[PDB]
């Protein structure tokens, strides 16, 4: 369960 | 070649604001996340935020230490990334690096700019006082460059003719907000009575040029 | 927040040796979200290795990495002279992004005890109402040292600042200055001013002192 | 309190080898650096070598670089000094000392009684 806020290459907002 | 140039840094009083710019070149700017990293003088690296590419929402992420104070934006038209800094305090004094976030599964900081210095201080420009560190076989003598602002000062001995055994220490920031440093040099005890030693201190921000003679006592 | 603790603080090696830098995390992080950077004095950091087994472009083969979960390692198989610098590990799989405190890889040499010199304040500065006493530790190795000011045998606290040079490019030694700053009035109510220096190359502490007005 | 006991000294001809031991009692010394000093007659105690904590390395004086080797055995609470290519100017009483500062500033508070090393033909 990677942290979405840490990810800068993928949109955190769900579809 | 990937290029990142920081600009907009310098001296700023506490409480004021300052916006840093990062002009990119050599790659497709709009496709990459950008991130800011700062380094306090003499300390390590601290991440102060990133901004995603607009194809991934274009939103930002900030640490708690600067949250509500720092704002990151981007202008894909001119390939410039901005760091808006509000309510600057002295702890924000650091060299600020602009970095490009690498694409893919492992988003490391692949490219760095040379960095720009931001100094948050309320001190006013002041020229240094140059006092001799008089020598009493090897004897040590030197010069004390005390209470100046801003940085830096250049120190040479005998107009640059004396370089061996010279140690000019890094400046320290006193509680008063001014800087101080020492420049020492070791010489044979016999040369004290004959050879003369003069330290040359230069402080261009205050037009201070002092040629101090250090003699034994 | 995930804290990256690097060990040791300073690695004292020589060209040709193997360098093993450790980086431990307070929480389990995936290797894909861990990177290593190199920074030389006065220059921007540069990326070396990241992820499970990725190397930055143009990075020599002597740099390698490994580790799983909580303990990671950056290895330099055979150290080159250009490899002496500071190395930071970074995690970016958890917000906020964090760096380690940094590991310095320095040139190892033989032990050299500091030569200690003390300088009383000049008469020019005393005429202005402030006295600066300077203690100099010249050309010592290794870096670790202790400087303590004693005024009439009383240990001082909170009225001195230290400054240390970079490792000298010729003899690989350090030099350190400690400045004791006082008002002229406080300076003139005491006789003996001394700095006590401790170092692993000294069997006993070295004290340099002077009597005010001599 | 801590007690240090040197051993392994003796008489050797020029070029010979000796292995000194320094056994520590009263405290586990794994967290502390251990140093060797020597004192020749009429001279001051001079630094020989230091073995910091395991992984933090060993450091040596110029006079013994390339001839002496210091090492540790934390399981036995003991440090060793391997002395090769001995010369008569290495004749001294050899002491070990604990650096009580884990940060390696050289706070030598506890010393051993010393062991005599004599190099002569």
């Amino acid at each position: 369960n990677p942290d979405p806020n840490a990810n800068p290459n993928v949109d955190p907002n769900a579809n | 070649e990937v290029q990142l140039v920081e600009s907009g840094g310098g001296l700023v009083q506490p409480g004021r604001s300052l916006r840093l710019s990062c002009t990119a070149s050599g790659f497709t700017f709009g496709d990459y996340a950008m991130s800011w990293v700062r380094q306090a003088p003499g300390k390590g690296l601290e991440w102060v935020g990133f901004i995603r590419s607009k194809a991934n929402g274009g939103r930002t992420e900030n640490p708690a230490s600067v949250k509500g104070r720092f704002t990151i934006s981007r202008d894909d038209s001119k390939s410039i990334a901005y760091l808006q800094m509000n309510s600057l305090k002295t702890e924000d004094t650091a060299v600020y690096y602009c970095t490009r976030v690498e694409l893919g599964s492992s988003w490391s900081l692949g490219y760095w700019g040379q960095g720009t210095l931001v100094t948050v201080s309320s001190a006013s420009t002041k020229g240094p006082s140059v006092f001799p560190l008089a020598p009493s076989g090897t004897a040590a003598l030197g010069c004390l460059v005390k209470d100046y602002f801003p940085e830096p000062v250049t120190v040479s001995w005998n107009s640059g003719a004396l370089t061996s055994g010279v140690h000019t220490f890094p400046a320290v920031l006193q509680s008063s907000g001014l800087y101080s440093l020492s420049s020492v040099v070791t010489v044979p005890s016999s040369s004290l009575g004959t050879q003369t030693y003069i330290c040359n201190v230069n402080h261009k921000p205050s037009n201070t040029k002092v040629d101090k003679k250090v003699e034994p006592k | 927040e995930i804290v990256l603790t690097q060990s040791p603080g300073t690695l004292s090696l020589s060209p040709g040796e193997r360098a093993t830098l450790s980086c431990r995390a307070s929480q389990s992080v995936s290797s894909t979200y861990l990177a290593w950077y190199q920074q030389k004095p006065g220059q921007a950091p540069r990326l070396l290795i990241y992820g499970a087994s990725s190397r930055a472009t143009g990075i020599p083969d002597r740099f390698s990495g490994s580790g799983s979960g909580t303990d990671f390692t950056l290895t330099i198989s055979r150290l080159e002279p250009e490899d002496f610098a500071v190395y930071y590990c970074q995690q970016y799989g958890s917000s906020p992004w964090t760096f380690g405190q940094g590991t310095k890889v320095e040139i190892k040499r033989t032990v050299a005890a500091p030569s200690v010199f003390i300088f009383p304040p000049s008469d020019e500065q005393l005429k202005s109402g402030t006295a600066s006493v300077v203690c100099l530790l010249n050309n010592f190795y290794p870096r670790e040292a202790k400087v303590q000011w004693k005024v009439d045998n009383a240990l001082q606290s909170g009225n001195s600042q230290e400054s240390v040079t970079e490792q000298d490019s010729k003899d690989s030694t350090y030099s350190l200055s400690s400045t004791l700053t006082l008002s002229k009035a406080d300076y003139e109510k005491h006789k003996v001013y001394a700095c006590e220096v401790t170092h692993q190359g000294l069997s006993s502490p070295v004290t340099k002192s002077f009597n005010r007005g001599e | 309190x801590v007690q240090l006991x040197x051993s392994g000294g003796g008489x050797v001809q020029x070029g010979x080898s000796l292995x000194l031991s320094c056994x520590a009692x009263x405290x586990x010394x794994x967290x502390x650096x251990x140093x060797w000093x020597r004192q020749x007659p009429g001279x001051x105690r001079e630094x020989v070598x230091x073995x910091x904590x395991x992984x933090x390395x060993x450091x040596x004086x110029d006079s013994x670089x390339g001839r002496f080797t210091x090492s540790x055995d934390x399981x036995x609470x003991x440090x060793x000094l391997q002395x090769x290519x001995l010369x008569x100017x290495d004749x001294a009483x050899y002491y070990c000392x604990x650096x009580x500062x884990x940060x390696x500033x050289x706070x030598x508070x506890x010393w051993g009684x010393g062991t005599x090393v004599t190099v002569s033909s």
